[PDB]
């Protein structure tokens, strides 16, 4: 809608960005437990799977997991090593070291206020997976900065998609929720100092068999239910 | 607001 | 076909 004038050459959008390495770490996760399925998507960094903290909503069961390197199936659940991310719906789960590693190529930092971001994600449909990106939007914080909003058109099961800075391609966040009316999307945000977190292990905080207790949860100044009406 | 997980 | 982990 806008047509530009009294320009700088630097003042132009973006060029193409090369976003497959991204979307070549991008998992889908299926948790299925006492009769439940829930199933979304994370991004893989070394041996870990960043991904959504309500995929653990149950931990009961098994964790079909599929990756650019094919489909892994964790027997149980619970014997799963993670990592919370205090008050955010984030949290790194450690893969056992029978399930090929990522690399560590990717950058994540916090969301800047108004910046423009995309959402990306991968196609399993497809024999081989594609990398798929969505328009831009910007973004700001709701609240205290846990979860940022975006108004980029998502389906339901895109959680745990990355939101990446189209200024430097970096991951900011995953998407989480949307309102009622899907008329308003939130992401949670990657938190401060995320990449000390992935590279040192004296940071991270081990734990197994952990699981939310409830349908709804207060995070970030907002109620979020397990599903809508 | 009241959000829903997707 | 899913390759089962070890778990």
């Amino acid at each position: 809608g806008h047509h530009h004038h009294h320009h700088h050459g630097e003042s132009l959008f973006k060029g193409p960005r090369d976003y497959n390495p991204i979307s070549s770490t991008i998992c889908h996760l299926t948790n299925e437990s006492d009769g439940h399925t829930t199933s979304l998507y994370g991004i893989g960094f070394g041996p870990f799977i960043i991904t959504n903290k309500h995929l653990f909503r149950r931990n009961n069961g098994t964790l079909l997991v599929q990756s650019l390197h094919g489909v892994f199936k964790v027997k149980n659940t619970t014997t799963l090593q993670q990592h919370l991310i205090d008050g955010r719906d984030m949290i790194i789960i450690r893969m056992p070291k029978d399930f090929p590693p990522f690399p560590q190529k990717l950058k994540f930092r916090e969301p800047q206020r108004e910046e423009r971001i995309c959402l990306v994600t991968t196609n399993f449909q497809t024999k081989s997976m594609s990398s798929m990106v969505s328009d831009t939007s910007c973004t700001f914080p709701s609240s205290d900065g846990i979860f940022w909003k975006h108004w980029i058109q998502t389906k339901d099961g895109q959680c745990g998609s990355p939101l990446v800075s189209t200024r430097d391609g970096f991951i900011v966040g995953i998407h989480s929720a949307s309102n009622f009316t899907n008329t308003n999307n939130y992401f949670t945000s990657v938190p401060k100092n995320f990449m000390e977190l992935l590279t040192n292990q004296e940071a991270q905080q081990w734990v197994s068999g952990w699981r939310l207790n409830a349908d709804s949860v207060l995070w970030g100044g907002h109620k979020v239910f397990m599903d809508k009406p | 607001e009241n959000l829903y997980f997707q | 076909e899913a390759t089962q982990l070890m778990n």
